[PDB]
């Protein structure tokens, strides 16, 4: 369950964006966890 | 569980 992070959130819209929120720290992610 | 917005718009 480890290669998705748990904190994080699948925003994955159908525009072509895939942003990822920490709904821990209420972080906006452009980065994929796994990328950096 | 709620959905937030694209950061940037």
């Amino acid at each position: 369950d480890v290669p998705l992070p748990a904190g994080w959130e699948m925003a994955k819209t159908s525009s072509g964006q895939r942003y990822f929120l920490n709904h821990i720290d209420q972080t906006t992610t452009w980065q994929d966890p796994r990328k950096a | 569980s709620t959905y937030p917005h694209s950061p940037t718009s």
